[PDB]
């Protein structure tokens, strides 16, 4: 019964700083891995992020993730808006044998 | 502090052995109590240790759940009760004490231990003893002195104290030490060479003493008549 | 070859991503507790490919289906394949007029 | 168990005795202390240094302790007279979930000179003899040391069985004694002619023989 | 636990799909085989569900401040799983301790077994249960009747030692699938041959 919390509309301007939060309900957020995935519409989403704090090579370095395990909640942290980045952001996680999406 | 254990104790095999432990002062509710046991033949092994303050038992897995230890802190006194004595528990225990410190080895130390308690368990178990006068004879006495005692059998269990009129007689007196029999029993002598000219004039009796069987018989030497 | 495991994930139309089940080339399987006793996959190593099977579907199920490689159990799916379109409709096949 | 440590070793009054112990990698080589004690026979052991770093009230300096990695090492300089006792190793071992000690060893070597043995035959007297048994009595005294074997006969075969030796104690005047036995019936007492012991002590052998008729 | 002159596999380690939680930094999970360390300690102890949180590089607490402190250049794993129905009993099983009171801060990699009461005030107890002093360890809670955040759980630490020397433990190459019936080149132990 654990469920990752997203919010399901995140605007800002080109330019600024933006944090995208993932609260997970029941299970703490840093006991299983987390993974980011940023899909455009019409297309298959693509890792952004992995390990919670590791950039995979080919994204900018501008995807910066942090965890806040206090509130339960994990933080992908995006600075630089540009045109490109409007797309689908889905929070991952495992729980036990059970992945369980954003 | 000063730590004090009980004596020897002989139990049967398949029975319960309670053993104590005292200590005397303070400085027993604040420090963990363990138990050491050292075997003659082999090294020492530990069974458990035991928190007094809290009451939590933490033994190790090479001992099965036989023995149990359990403390009381109104009188600073830790029990100690086995069950299903075998064969091989021929040793004694000890009264180890764990004295905590900080570093990277936090390796556990037995600063003060016990005395000791004698717990031996066989078969043969505690019978009426029985006492045989020793007279010289005319062949094994050539000079001026002659060689006579009592000679102790079937008893159980050690020790066993011989006296000689009552503790009079000191000199040229020696206790010969025991030994295991096939079937599991001890045995004792006790000779004192005394001149000849004394033989028939003072007459000599063993006096056996048996503090755990509470039995106290003595009996009389007489020379033999034929030799 | 390599160890890695295989999982299917759908996504409605408008909606969040779903994880489905994984498999790995064994008989190992796990799957979703709200989609269990539904889901049957299999992996043919002969013709190096997997399938998945699915029963009792219903105009709900729309969603378009992802056949995402995923290098680590508890990981990221670093390869995801192009998303098929699948549409759950209650009639039959007729021409337009 | 897992700690092995040597039977006994040899050393001399004046220069530096050393001991090693080998164990595991799991008690001693993770990091775990050793605590050394000394196991008087006689006497409950007590604590003679812990961790290799510090010492206790009561313990002279002479004897140090160093952990070379995996092996533990204890040096003495000068062989007093209260070295008479053994030595173990304790340390705490993760795969036993408690303590265990180690092997242990003597430090002795020699001390016991020669001396001329003296041994006595006492045939049983008229009273054990309605007790359905026969407790035949070689006594040995007045000796230097107390290694002496006991051999029984009957003037026609060795006896094999009921044989005992009861190890021999410190006299007064700093001497041995002890005592051997045999276990036999008053019914096969008065069939043999005689009976005898028979001891050996550095190639001297005596022997004393009784007759029941 | 120190693993010397051994060789092994995380692979099996990892597939057991059991395990409730799973926490490596440093180095990548999926990276870590091929790269060889010297030497592997292992640090097993039992923990409830509400302290899992406090055991990261970089928190504050009464565990990880007390009992064992995580440094900042932490490159080890942490694997823990949930085994309630072995390690606790109806009746209240209370074999399992910990500390709860410290003087001051400890070094990361230290442990301490010290049973000495500690003193908050100025006056001294003499080892009593008396006034202005108590006992730094204390008993669990510990239940099989127990929820997801109060259950007793195994945590393992797998740290990795990195200094002047030869590897003790390596990952040597996995048993590739052999393939039939194709083209491939292979080196069985005496010769690099391409065939079927």
């Amino acid at each position: 019964n654990f469920m990752l919390t997203q919010p399901h509309s995140v605007s800002e301007s080109p330019g600024k700083t933006v944090t995208i939060s993932c609260t997970g309900s029941s299970g703490s957020i840093a006991s299983n891995y987390v993974q980011w995935y940023q899909q455009r519409p019409g297309s298959a989403p693509t890792t952004v992020i992995y390990e919670d704090n590791q950039r995979p090579s080919g994204v900018p370095d501008r995807f910066s993730g942090s965890i806040d395990s206090s509130s339960n909640s994990a933080s992908l942290t995006i600075s630089g808006l540009k045109t490109e980045d409007e797309a689908d952001y889905y929070c991952q996680s495992y729980d036990s044998s059970n992945v369980v999406f954003g | 502090v000063q730590l004090v254990e009980s004596g020897a104790e002989v139990k049967k095999p398949g029975s319960s052995v309670k053993v104590s432990c005292k200590a005397s002062g303070g400085t027993f509710s604040s420090y963990a109590i363990s138990w050491v046991r050292q075997a003659p033949g082999q090294g020492l092994e530990w069974m458990g240790g035991i928190i007094p303050i809290l009451g939590i038992a933490n033994y190790a897995q090479k001992f099965q759940g036989r023995v149990t230890i359990t403390a009381d802190k109104s009188t600073s006194t830790a029990y100690m009760e086995l069950s299903s004595l075998r064969s091989e528990d021929t040793a004694v225990y000890y009264c180890a004490r764990e004295n905590g410190y900080s570093g990277y080895g936090a390796a556990a130390n037995f600063d003060l231990w016990g005395r000791g308690t004698l717990v031996t368990v066989s078969s043969a178990s505690t019978k009426g003893p029985s006492v045989f006068p020793l007279a010289p004879s005319s062949k094994s006495t050539s000079g001026g002195t002659a060689a006579l005692g009592c000679l102790v059998k079937d008893y159980f269990p050690e020790p066993v104290t011989v006296s000689w009129n009552s503790g009079a007689l000191t000199s040229g007196v020696h206790t010969f030490p025991a030994v295991l029999q096939s079937s599991g029993l001890y045995s004792l002598s006790s000779v004192v060479t005394v001149p000849s000219s004394s033989l028939g004039t003072q007459t000599y009796i063993c006096n056996v003493n048996h503090k755990p069987s509470n039995t106290k018989v003595d009996k009389k030497v007489e020379p033999k008549s034929c030799d | 070859s390599g160890g890695y495991f295989w999982s299917w994930i759908r996504q409605p139309p408008g909606k969040g991503l779903e994880w489905i089940g994984c498999i790995y080339y064994s008989g190992s399987t796990n799957y979703n507790p709200s989609l269990k006793s539904r889901v049957t996959i299999s992996v043919d190593t002969s013709k190096d490919q997997f399938s998945l099977k699915l029963s009792s579907v219903t105009a709900a199920d729309t969603a378009v289906y992802y056949c995402a490689r995923q290098l680590w159990l508890r990981g990221r799916f670093d390869y995801w394949g192009q998303g098929t379109l699948v549409t759950v409709s209650s009639a039959s096949t007729k021409g337009p007029s | 168990s897992v700690l092995t440590q040597p039977p006994s070793v040899s050393g001399a009054p004046g220069q530096r005795v050393t001991i090693s112990c080998t164990g595991s990698s799991s008690n001693i080589g993770a990091g775990y202390d050793v605590h050394w004690y000394q196991q008087l026979p006689g006497t409950a052991p007590k604590l003679l240094i812990y961790g290799n770093s510090n010492r206790p009230s009561g313990v002279p300096d002479r004897f140090s302790g160093s952990k070379s990695g995996t092996s533990a090492s204890l040096a003495i300089t000068g062989l007093q007279a209260e070295d008479e006792a053994d030595y173990y190793c304790q340390s705490y071992d993760s795969s036993l979930s408690g303590s265990v000690f180690g092997g242990g060893t003597k430090l002795t070597v020699l001390g016991q000179p020669k001396a001329a043995p003296s041994v006595t035959l006492f045939p049983p007297s008229s009273e054990e003899l309605q007790a359905n048994k026969a407790t035949l009595v070689c006594l040995i005294s007045d000796f230097y040391p107390g290694a002496v074997t006991v051999a029984w006969k009957a003037d026609s075969s060795p006896v094999k069985a009921g044989v005992e030796t009861t190890t021999p104690s410190k006299q007064s005047n700093n001497k041995y004694a002890a005592s051997s036995y045999l276990s036999l019936t008053p019914e096969q007492w008065k069939s043999h002619r005689s009976y005898s012991c028979q001891v050996t002590h550095e190639g001297s052998t005596v022997e004393k023989t009784v007759a029941p008729t | 636990k120190r693993i010397s002159n051994c060789v092994a596999d995380y692979s099996v380690l990892y597939n057991s799909a059991s395990f409730s939680t799973f926490k490596c930094y440093g180095v990548s999970p999926t990276k870590l085989n091929d790269l060889c360390f010297t030497n592997v300690y292992a640090d097993s102890f039992v923990i409830r569900g509400d302290e899992v949180r406090q055991i990261a590089p970089g928190q504050t607490g009464k565990i990880a401040d007390y009992n064992y402190k995580l440094p900042d250049d932490f490159t080890g794993c942490v694997i823990a799983w949930n085994s309630n129905n072995l390690d606790s009993k109806v009746g209240g099983n209370y074999n399992y301790l910990y500390r709860l009171f410290r003087k001051s801060n400890l070094k990361p990699f230290e442990r301490d077994i010290s049973t000495e009461i500690y003193q908050a005030g100025s006056t001294p107890c003499n080892g009593v249960e008396g006034f202005n002093c108590y006992f730094p360890l204390q008993s669990y809670g510990f239940q099989p009747t127990n929820g997801v955040g109060y259950q007793p759980y195994r945590v393992v630490v797998l740290s990795f030692e990195l200094l002047h020397a030869p590897a003790t433990v390596c990952g040597p190459k996995k048993s590739t699938n052999l393939v039939k019936n194709k083209c491939v080149n292979f080196n069985f132990n005496g010769l690099t041959g391409t065939g079927v």
